[PDB]
RNA sequence: AGAACUGGCGCUGCGGGAUGAACCGAACGCCGGGUUAAGGCGCCCGAUGCCGACGCUCAUCAGACCCCAGAAAAGGUGUU
RNA sequence: UAGCCCUGAAAAUGGAUGGCGCUGGAGCGUCGGGCCCAUACCCGGCCGUCGCCGGCGUCGAGAGUGGACGGGAGCGGCGGCCCGGAGCCCCGCGGACGCUACGCCGCGACGAGUAGGAGGGCCGCUGCGGUGAGCCUUGAAGCCUAGGGCGCGGGCCCGG
């Protein structure tokens, strides 16, 4: 018994939707991260351009 | 620990006969092949009756066999019995039925073969009908023994009918108190 | 009663065409209902002191 | 490095200590041969800790490695040439022993017949001159 | 209740089941202090059953939310009313603490009732907790911190044994 | 309730049990259900022919909950690696044996 | 001394109760890794060698953990 | 009024919070986060037992959860001068193990034990009927053995 939740491709033998549920939650938490890193820059950028 | 069971986990049936008869040992090899391979329930009853004891294979007379083959539908089938065939003296004429048994007696296979029937063993039964198609598997009267009239509640309980073990039948042999209301009581 | 009014209500579903589910069930867990405190506000109660 | 059999697995043994009888150190009227203790109050049958262990089927060895000699063979004691030839089709899995009653004259001949037939004999140089 | 860890104030409301006799019951409300909201909605049925004819079978709760303070930074004086049990009888008790939150002063009570009066947490019932204003305190230990320009030093400081070496050549000054 | 701890599991608690500790019975045997065949080959009479359809009847309790629950062998769970608390009094009373209503999820993740 | 209900001991080892038939956990094929229960974590004796929290208490007989192995009425301007 | 402490509070060998000791606690109460280890729980190995089986297809030609011939009509596709027709293996003559059926194999669950009851014994002792073209004065039985091994054990084999 190889373990689901621990290796891929055993899940995908039991649940094919597990992969597309998984890159959808990797695509979005990369663009929620690119948004928040840029927004935290975007406050202190013009706050430095002030100074 | 898992539970508190008082084990009955070892089932107590027979997986082989206790006999060393090497001709019954080849019928077992033939039919437990046919049990697990032909996908039929005829061959599983015949396989487990060959495992049975001499008591559990009682003899079958000739006038239970032809009485259970005067029935509607049985007009061309074969009477398979795992056990011996005897003959009633009570029966007068015999039809031309086709039988199949371990060990037909000598007067039984003379009166069957006078009428023009055919006697079979369990080897040429499988060559005839491997599935057992068109067969009336008959049984003997297994509670027909002298032993079962000694079995029951107790011979001295109410109504009981249970036939005590007396060493000799007669007056002055277990007939006095408990058996008539004058002398003591009556059960 | 529930063999008499169950046999006859079985043949009402044959003329009307449904799946009434005439078998009885135990008391289910309660439905997600909706309580209303219209007008007032709830009552503040507190444990009384000890006096003999 | 004599005749080198087929695949020899790592022999586990579960125990290498030869179960001794209880109270056998204390007496010499008691041999070391195992008898199980059937007394009502003793501590080996009742299985306390730190005491003489008692055998059960859990100590049994691996079925693919049972009766394997430490060289990897499984012995079969023979008495002459003719029942040494019964060990021709098993010579990479089994091995021969010469029994203790075979004389040094006949042991000299059946130790050369085994070498032609490529059979390991466990006591080849027993009862030499 | 064990009062494990720091306590936590809950607002719990609830009402009895609407009978064919009575529709729309009044939906009472209490103020429970408990370490989590499963204990809190169990302590609700301990007090409501002592005051009204309600029980968990014939009632339910319809809200169990943590209520917490509108000033976690202000220092407050809490006077609380108790109903603990002793070994002989049961007593009413008033008691004043001084903490930044309601739940932290009632936690400070259960530590103190176990310390002073040996009273176990199953045996003490909080009646009411409220923040009180100064010059209405009656306990002079709470009262002695009401001093603008209050000052004191720290005398005879001790801590950090074995961490700083078990074996040193150095007699550690207590300031 | 002296002998059990119980509560209401959320979606990934029932998800984690069926995957990691989920096993099935067909006839008398405790198999690893590491295929969508073995769920369909026995319990496919009820339209729940795959793994995640077996998870849907047992979280959103449906028509065939009984036959889907009896199919599962009881979860032989591991020892709780956070420790427990007192084991012999109620969860309200300070211990753990009883109903706890959403805190069983914090324990399942320690058990499983 | 004698009953009721249930569990145990007898027939049963093991972990804890220093010690032990019956208490508390837990029931046992032979091992390796992981985790725990009851119970603990100055040193015997594995583990608090945590910069643990808050108080109460000084005894010229202190106190110290289910069963369980020592105390009552009464009394103290002893301290809280 | 109630918490701790004290008075009440006396027994015979010298003595027991288990001891040593312990007073910014190694005491008491109320809590925390770590941490320790049972034959208990989880994962894995190996042994046995029990339950449900498998394989007589050794079928390298076996192939079949539907199957053929050969005729009435239609194609996609194989070779065109839009007409068209079974090839039996062979340039390799080849292809592991098995299945004491009382045997072999697979999967799953289980394993305390007195009195007691069953089963298995290729455990052992003495003697008989068969049988090993058995063994031996080129050394049998017996006994001894810091020799080498096997078996869970009963025990057994070999070396000297
Ligand atoms: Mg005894
Ligand atoms: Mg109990
Ligand atoms: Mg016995």
């Amino acid at each position: 018994k190889k373990n689901p939740l621990k290796n891929l491709r055993i899940m995908l033998k039991l649940n094919p939707y597990a992969k597309t549920m998984r890159r959808n939650t990797i695509l979005r938490q990369a663009r929620n991260h690119k948004l928040r890193v840029d927004k935290a820059a975007a406050a202190a950028a013009a706050l430095q351009a002030k100074s | 620990g898992v539970d508190i069971r008082h084990n009955k986990d070892r089932k107590v049936r027979r997986k082989e006969p206790k006999s060393q008869d090497i001709y019954l040992r080849l019928l077992v090899k033939l039919y437990r092949f046919l049990a697990r391979r032909t996908n039929s329930t005829f061959n599983q009853v015949v396989l487990k009756r060959l495992f049975m004891s001499r008591t559990n294979r009682p003899p079958l007379s000739l006038s239970r066999m032809i009485r259970k083959m005067k029935l509607p539908g049985r007009e061309n089938k074969t009477a398979v019995v795992v056990g011996t065939i005897t003959d009633d003296v009570r029966v007068q004429e015999v039809p031309k039925l086709k039988v199949c048994a371990l060990r037909v007696t000598s007067r039984a296979r003379s009166r069957i073969l006078r009428a023009g029937g055919k006697i079979l063993t369990f080897d040429q039964l499988a060559l005839d009908s491997p599935k057992g198609c068109g067969t009336v598997l008959l049984s003997g009267p297994r509670k027909g023994r002298e032993v079962y009239r000694h079995f029951g509640k107790a011979p001295g309980t109410p109504h009981s009918h249970t036939k005590p073990y007396v060493r000799s039948k007669g007056r002055k042999f277990e007939r006095a108190r408990g058996r008539r209301a004058s002398r003591g009581y009556k059960n | 009663k529930r063999v008499k009014e169950n046999d006859q209500k079985k043949k009402e579903a044959k003329e009307k065409g449904t799946w009434v589910q005439l078998k009885r069930q135990p008391a289910p867990p309660r439905e997600a209902h909706f309580v209303r405190t219209n007008g007032k506000e709830p009552e503040l109660l507190e444990p009384i002191p000890y006096e003999f | 490095a004599a005749l080198r059999p087929l695949v020899k697995p790592k022999i586990v043994k579960k125990r290498t200590k030869k179960f001794i009888r209880h109270q056998s150190d204390r007496y010499v009227k008691i041999k070391r041969n195992w008898r199980k203790p059937r007394g009502i109050d003793n501590r080996v049958r009742r299985r306390f800790k730190g005491q003489i262990l008692m055998p059960n089927i859990g100590y049994g060895s691996n079925k693919k490695t049972k009766h394997m000699l430490p060289s990897g063979f499984r012995k079969f004691l023979v008495h002459n040439v003719k029942e040494l030839e019964v060990l021709l089709m098993c010579n990479k899995s089994y091995c021969a022993e010469i029994a203790h009653n075979v004389s040094s004259k006949n042991r000299k001949a059946i130790v050369e017949r085994a070498a032609q037939l490529a059979i390991r004999v466990t006591n080849p140089n027993a009862r030499l001159r | 209740m064990k009062a494990s860890g720091t306590l936590r104030e809950y607002k719990v409301v609830g009402r009895c089941l609407p009978t064919p006799k009575c529709h729309t019951p009044p939906l009472y409300r209490m103020r429970i202090f408990a370490p989590n909201h499963v204990v809190a909605k169990s302590r609700f049925w301990y007090f409501v059953s002592q005051l009204k004819k309600m029980k968990k079978s014939s009632g339910e709760i319809v809200y169990c939310g943590q209520v917490f303070e509108k000033s976690p930074l202000r220092v407050k004086n809490f006077g609380i009313w108790l109903r603990y049990d002793s070994r002989s009888g049961t007593h009413n008790m008033y008691r004043e603490y001084r903490d930044l939150t309601t739940a932290g002063a009632v936690t400070q009570c259960y530590r103190d009732m176990g310390a002073r009066h040996r009273a176990r947490a199953h045996s003490i019932q909080i009646m009411k907790v409220e923040e009180i204003a100064a010059s209405k305190c009656r306990r002079p230990a709470v009262k002695q911190f009401h001093d603008s320009k209050i000052k004191f030093p720290l005398p005879h400081r001790v801590l950090r044994r074995q961490h700083k070496p078990r074996f040193t050549t150095k007699r550690p000054n207590t300031f | 309730e002296p002998y059990i701890a119980w509560g209401y599991p959320n979606l990934k608690s029932v998800n984690e049990l069926i995957y990691k500790r989920g096993y099935g019975k067909i006839n008398k045997k405790r198999i690893a259900l590491t295929d969508n065949a073995l769920i369909a080959r026995s319990l496919g009479k009820y339209g729940i022919i795959c793994m995640e359809d077996l998870i849907h009847e047992i979280y959103t309790v449906g028509k065939r909950f009984k036959e889907a629950n009896n199919f599962l062998w009881p979860f032989k769970l591991s020892s709780p690696r956070g420790g427990m608390k007192k084991k012999t009094t109620h969860f309200v009373e300070g211990g753990d044996a009883g109903n706890r209503e959403d805190q069983i999820n914090r324990l399942i993740r320690r058990m499983n």
